[PDB]
């Protein structure tokens, strides 16, 4: 390893570093909530009296097993682009709250359904945010709501004073004050109903037949769980190196009971990192902590390579009641377990040494260690 | 009546749900600054046992969230109402509590101003009064519903001495209006008294409302200590009920080595802050 | 009655000469100080992991980091370079002497008293009282004693390696040469050392600074007197003072917020969805997941740059500041200073050296003059 | 400053550089400390005295000619001929009076810090070290300052190489007249 | 700002922020070390003095 971390075939006198050692987990755990019932999502596709624009309905979801695999056949799907939630990284996540709004529209406004996008739709009727996440479905209608004569069932806003926040509903009959004159009532010259139609036949080609859309909104955040994907849960391990999914939180290090006071309303814990520290049973509702896995550097104490071919290594930082004297197989990163860890054993307050036999005798000394202790080769 | 007082130190809450411990962690939020006026306002309504017409509860804009402090005996204070108008133009919100329930909703009420004044109003001899909802009169377009636990858990210290300062802040940021409340019973007789506490979240829903006005509903059928006086424009009168705004503004918190929260600096009141 | 009041600032006190033409002045009293001095020689040590730090723990931030070359054997070459310096950095300074000098078992030197420099054999660690007051005014932050709760916040790669001198040696070179200098004269700093007793070789320092060797061999009691009194005052000067150690406590401040600045860096987006590798691997699929990671990893190396980029310019400070105290120590311990405001202010007697936290101090004797009286001169 | 230099009085690039975290603070830092290591270093050169110290009235100093280095009382500045000239030949861009064409149009967060020690009392400092060193010999750098006669120091400074003073006392006259012309 | 929705003149202004940002850390990388360099000089100038 000295050799092949400077180029060379011979390595000169001294202490050289060559790389890392940590501990590897053992075994992973999962732990999700525990919810059987399958919360509906066929009639939120599968409805015939989708609401208009300028009211759209919104159904809210709760505690479930949402199944995102089997709604692909529910209708044609000629747009399906989600946001920064993967759509086919979706069956394994866990979410706060989950909405779902739906209504139909005209097809040449459906790509003014986005983030940051202006028009007459998106002014006066409905707006999403700048940093939404979640998806859009939007397929054609014009089979269904097609009328020979008109389609008189769908209206939208043209007039309003000002645009709406994001996700408002703003439905009213009221009457537009355009120009000087303050009409009462009258509907008018220079006074015309906020509302128009949306005449859908099937003479007309694509984009103005009518398009069939529904969006469903994520609460992808710090937060306890109400929605989660189908997944098995299994039992608790303590004081070994493992792998976690706490309620999506992926992550290894030793769990262990702790004293912490997290209040009804705290869920995940956190220190100056932005990594979490301490976390709560989803299922049992214990309070636990999270430690990362020893880990530390190599150094290799060698001698000429044309005196001897014998080496002493030295882990620092590490006190060597732990892994070092106990070592196995599928537990050190450096696939080189073949010492005998249990002679040529030295305690050093920079990290013990092992290759090496304390002497009592004291000489210059050639290659440093630290703390006051060097390394030298000697005869018999 | 109306009148003016100092806010001094108090209306800080935990901004995010996550555990800390001897950090200084700063945010920037919707807050109430320091030092501001908190405008008191007072219903007048008893009178002998004659009517004595009152014409109180007077519109109030809701901007920026609201914050809330008064000292009710029982449920004195019941409710709130939140919209635009209170006709059948523009939806509207109902928010009042019970014993043990809440009924908030989100619906289009014509009116529900019935007060039902009791001609024997006066609490000192009788304080008969039950089932005086007289409330959702009437409902056009209307299908949101909610029931759950009510937001207050009142106690007693069996005397009048420790009365309660129920803390409560009103947000509507893209929905989930949070209800950041926190019992105080540590008052003694003085108002907004020195100190520090904190607030917590108990619910969240959204439902989408553009709430420009707020009022409150009070025990019109039985209430007492109402004096009356023509004070305005920064004076003195006895209310016991506090109305504040708040702001956006940026907060460094100093979090107890417990998990608390001690200490708060605005960042924007003086150049030494 | 307290205000803020802004002034102009003066320079100090007005005085005025009264030169003639056959006026001199002469003093005919003398007075013996001794000032102190506070010199950096090191600082501390550290070692930084791209792997752990960068991609904790993940195997394709690692691959995705590999494509980018030598930006990290880069970045461990100078690293153990400024270990090294700081490693020999404390050598020049201290390590002078070839063999190491034994104070003699009775201590009397003609008056001259020396027991707050010595070292003091009933404290386990043999420290002076001035050494053991200059260490414990310092507050140290880190010194990698198998630490295993901000230092313990460090598991993302970065650690303190331990001086190869411990301070415990450092104290034994200090009792060396100083046992050198109050037996043996300067004759010890270039060959043997030759005894010679302390009166006479205090006279000859005299004699150095062109005063006669009677002043002292007739005022030795009173010059005596005068030692132990600074000697004695300079103890309280520093443990009175408010904060005399500054430049030490900065130069350890700097390098542990320099590291809290490197730790909490990790804790920004970058222009990405999310700060948290796990998150962000599990949440997504790996197209767009390669250019979230690439986000990442270049704030990262831009963050991780400037850390070295600035230790290698304080290393170089200390450096510098090293160099002018092995030759200050060379200069006024290991004989007597001609140079002008080198070795303290006045004419130059001797100098002590101590040990403190990544540091040394000296302590100068110095000659000052005294009242003075007019004479008529041809 | 970087929310000026960086983005230019816009909402949404303050926004969105504040993604980068704490960025600027070490930019700041680092020019707070080399401002304040910039004061630092003309301190030490120049305060090396604890009394300003006076010229003589009256001007004899054994033939000796010093009206070219110590200080012009005519000139309102009180600045000597050699340091006047010096001043004059070099051409100082910026010094921070106030300048609230290239230099104005550097309205971009960059500005130029004024010294905290003007250049007036700098000349004050050297006036004073001239006259503490030409009034009192060498001896006011290691205690109370002690007159001398100027000869009398001059004979001094000649025995300090290995000339005796009878050298001195015995070529003043072309000693003071050499000086003079190399001073001129 | 003017001639795009917001969406790309996001990564538009990333493009300017970390072109400036490069930009602006060589100055105080070069004004170190010209420091450092003043400092010598003043140092060596102090002693001569
Ligand atoms: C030189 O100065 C020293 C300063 O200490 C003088 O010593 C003092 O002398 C006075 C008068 O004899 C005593 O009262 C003091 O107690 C002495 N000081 C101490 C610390 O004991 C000394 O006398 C002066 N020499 C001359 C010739 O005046
Ligand atoms: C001078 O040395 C002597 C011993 O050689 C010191 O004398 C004692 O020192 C201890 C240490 O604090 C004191 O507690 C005693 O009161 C001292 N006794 C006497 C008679 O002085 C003395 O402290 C030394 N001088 C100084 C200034 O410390
Ligand atoms: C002895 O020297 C002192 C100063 O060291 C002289 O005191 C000053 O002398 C100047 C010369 O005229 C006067 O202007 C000052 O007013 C004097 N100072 C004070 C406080 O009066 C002193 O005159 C000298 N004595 C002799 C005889 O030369
Ligand atoms: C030497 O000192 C004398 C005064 O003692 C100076 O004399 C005059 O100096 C002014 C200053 O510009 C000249 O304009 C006069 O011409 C000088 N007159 C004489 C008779 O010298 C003299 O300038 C000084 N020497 C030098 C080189 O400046
Ligand atoms: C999950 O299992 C635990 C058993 O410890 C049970 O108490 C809990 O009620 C279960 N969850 C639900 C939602 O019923
Ligand atoms: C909904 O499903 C039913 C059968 O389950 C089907 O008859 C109907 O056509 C579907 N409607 C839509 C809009 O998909
Ligand atoms: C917002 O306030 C205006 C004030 O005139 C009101 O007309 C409008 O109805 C409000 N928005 C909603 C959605 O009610
Ligand atoms: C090592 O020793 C051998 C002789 O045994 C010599 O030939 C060789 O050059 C040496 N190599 C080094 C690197 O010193
Ligand atoms: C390190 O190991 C030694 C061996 O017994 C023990 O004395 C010491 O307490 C250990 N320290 C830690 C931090 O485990
Ligand atoms: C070395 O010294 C220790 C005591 O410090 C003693 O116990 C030991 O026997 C000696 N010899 C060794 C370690 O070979
Ligand atoms: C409150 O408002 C009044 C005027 O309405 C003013 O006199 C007073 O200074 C205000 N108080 C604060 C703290 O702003
Ligand atoms: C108030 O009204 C009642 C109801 O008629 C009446 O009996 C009473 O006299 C009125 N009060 C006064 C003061 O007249
Ligand atoms: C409110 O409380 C009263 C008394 O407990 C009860 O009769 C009434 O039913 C409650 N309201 C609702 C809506 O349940
Ligand atoms: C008080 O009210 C009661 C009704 O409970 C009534 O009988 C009584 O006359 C009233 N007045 C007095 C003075 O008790
Ligand atoms: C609202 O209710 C009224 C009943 O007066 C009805 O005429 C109207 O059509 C309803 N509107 C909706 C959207 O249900
Ligand atoms: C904080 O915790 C300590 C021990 O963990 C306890 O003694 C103290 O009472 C706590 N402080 C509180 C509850 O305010
Ligand atoms: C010194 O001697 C010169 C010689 O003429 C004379 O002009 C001058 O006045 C003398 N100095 C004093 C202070 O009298």
């Amino acid at each position: 390893e000295t050799k092949c971390t400077l180029k060379s075939f011979t390595v000169e006198k001294g202490i050289y570093q060559t790389s890392n050692f940590r501990v590897q987990p053992t075994e992973s755990i999962v732990r999700f909530p525990n919810i059987t019932n399958l919360c509906p999502f066929h009639e939120v596709f599968n409805a015939t009296r989708f609401a208009s624009v300028y009211a759209w309905n919104r159904k809210r979801i709760s505690n479930c097993v949402a199944d995102y695999s089997v709604l692909y056949n529910f209708a044609p799907f000629f747009a399906f682009k989600c946001y920064g939630v993967s759509p086919t990284k979706l069956n394994d996540l866990c979410f706060t709250n989950v909405y779902a709004d739906s209504f139909v529209i005209r097809g040449n406004e459906v790509s003014q359904i986005a983030p940051g996008q202006t028009g007459n739709i998106a002014d006066y009727n409905y707006k999403l945010p700048d940093d939404f996440t979640g998806c859009v479905i939007a397929w054609n209608s014009n089979k269904l709501d097609s009328k020979v004569s008109g389609n008189y069932n769908y209206l939208y806003r043209l007039f309003r004073k000002s645009k709406l926040k994001p996700f408002e509903r703003d439905i009213s009959t009221e009457i537009y004050q355009a120009g000087n004159k303050p009409c009462n009532g009258v509907a008018g010259f220079n006074c015309y109903f906020p509302l128009q139609s949306y005449g859908f036949r099937p003479t007309y080609g694509v984009g103005h037949q009518p398009y069939r859309v529904v969006v469903l909104s994520f609460e992808l955040l710090h937060a306890p769980a109400t929605v989660c994907g189908p997944k098995k849960s299994t039992n608790l391990v303590k004081n070994k190196c493992v792998n976690f999914n706490f309620n999506g939180l992926t992550g290894t290090g030793v769990l262990t009971e702790s004293n912490k006071k997290f209040l009804p309303f705290q869920q995940f814990g956190r220190d100056i990192a932005d990594t979490t520290d301490a976390v709560r049973d989803p299922q049992t509702l214990e309070i636990l902590d999270i430690t990362p896995c020893s880990f530390g550097g190599v150094s290799v104490i060698t001698p000429g390579t044309n005196t001897s071919n014998q080496v002493a290594v030295l882990y620092q930082g590490v006190n060597c009641t732990e892994v070092p004297v106990a070592i196995h197989a599928d537990q050190l990163t450096p696939t080189w377990r073949v010492y005998s860890t249990g002679s040529n054993v030295f305690q050093t307050r920079a990290g013990c040494l092992i290759g090496a036999e304390y002497v009592n005798n004291s000489y210059e000394c050639d290659i440093p260690i630290g703390a006051g202790i060097c390394a030298s080769y000697q005869t018999q | 009546t109306q009148s003016y007082t100092n806010s001094f130190t108090r209306g800080v809450y935990y901004p995010d749900k996550v555990f800390r411990s001897s950090v200084l962690h700063s945010t920037q939020d919707l807050f109430l600054p320091f030092f501001s006026n908190v405008t008191w306002f007072h219903a007048i309504h008893v009178s002998g046992t004659n009517g004595t017409k009152r014409f109180d509860n007077p519109v109030l804009p809701f901007n920026d969230g609201v914050y809330f402090a008064s000292t009710e005996k029982s449920n004195i204070i019941r409710g709130w109402i939140f919209g635009t108008t209170l006709d059948s133009k523009t939806q509207s919100l109902l928010i009042v509590n019970n014993a043990t329930n809440v009924v908030i909703k989100v619906c289009e009420f014509q009116f529900c101003n019935d007060p039902f004044l009791d001609v024997y109003y006066h609490e000192n001899n009788k304080s008969r009064m039950e089932s005086e909802l007289r409330v959702y009169s009437s409902a056009n377009n209307c299908t949101f519903e909610y029931v759950s636990q009510p937001f207050l858990m009142d106690l007693e210290g069996k005397q009048g001495n420790f009365k309660n300062l129920r803390e409560f802040v009103f947000k509507n940021i893209d929905g989930y209006f949070k209800i950041y409340s926190k019992h105080t019973p540590v008052n003694l007789g003085r108002d907004l008294p020195q100190g520090f506490s904190a607030l917590e979240p108990l619910v969240d829903l959204p439902i989408g409302i553009n709430i420009t006005r707020f009022q409150t509903l009070l025990a019109l059928h039985r209430s007492y200590l109402t004096p009356g006086d023509s004070s305005s424009s920064w004076t003195a009168g006895a209310a016991a009920y506090y109305v504040g705004y708040l702001q956006p503004r940026t907060f460094l918190l100093k979090y107890n080595e417990n998990g608390t929260i001690t200490d708060a600096v605005d960042c924007a009141l003086d150049p030494l802050s | 009655s307290q205000s803020i009041i802004a002034y102009t600032m003066s320079l100090g006190a007005e005085n005025s000469v009264a030169y003639s033409n056959n006026s001199i002045a002469i003093p005919t009293n003398f007075t013996i100080s001794v000032t102190t001095e506070i010199l950096p020689v090191s600082m501390t040590k550290t070692s930084v992991d791209c792997t752990m730090y960068i991609c904790g723990d993940s195997t394709e931030c690692s691959n995705l980091l590999l494509q980018y070359g030598s930006f990290c054997t880069q970045l461990k070459r100078a690293l153990t370079g400024i270990a090294v310096e700081q490693d020999k950095n404390t050598q020049e300074v201290f390590a002078q002497v070839k063999q190491i000098y034994k104070t003699p078992p009775i201590k009397y030197f003609g008056g001259f008293n020396f027991s707050q420099i010595l070292p003091d054999p009933s404290k386990p660690s043999k420290r002076s009282p001035i050494e053991d007051l200059l260490f414990n005014k310092v507050t140290l932050a880190d010194a990698g004693f198998i630490k295993q709760l901000i230092c313990a916040q460090k598991f993302n790669g970065l650690t303190v390696l331990p001086p190869l001198l411990t301070d415990e040696m450092i104290a034994q070179y200090t009792s060396a040469l100083l046992a050198g200098t109050i037996t043996s004269g300067w004759t010890f700093g270039a060959g043997p050392a030759l005894q010679i007793p302390f009166p006479m070789q205090m006279a000859y320092r005299f004699n150095g600074i062109g005063v006669t060797q009677n002043v002292l061999y007739e005022n030795q009691k009173l010059i005596a007197n005068q030692f132990n009194s600074a000697i004695g005052k300079i103890q309280d000067s520093l443990s009175s003072t408010p904060s005399a150690l500054g430049k030490l406590q900065d130069v350890v401040n700097h390098n542990a917020q320099a590291l809290n600045t490197l730790v909490k860096q990790l804790s920004s987006k970058f222009g990405a969805i999310s700060s948290v590798l796990n998150d962000i691997l599990s949440r997504l699929d790996p197209p767009e997941a390669e250019v979230q990671i690439d986000r990442l990893i270049t704030g990262r190396l831009q963050s991780l740059q400037t850390y070295v980029t600035q230790q290698l310019i304080r290393a170089a400070e200390i450096r510098a500041s090293a160099n002018l105290a092995a030759t200050k120590m060379s200069e006024c311990v290991l004989g007597q200073s001609k140079r002008v405001d080198f070795c303290g202010k006045g004419y130059h007697l001797m100098s002590f050296p101590q040990s403190a936290p990544h540091g040394v101090v000296f302590l100068h004797v110095t000659y000052v003059p005294a009242q003075e009286k007019n004479f008529t001169t041809a």
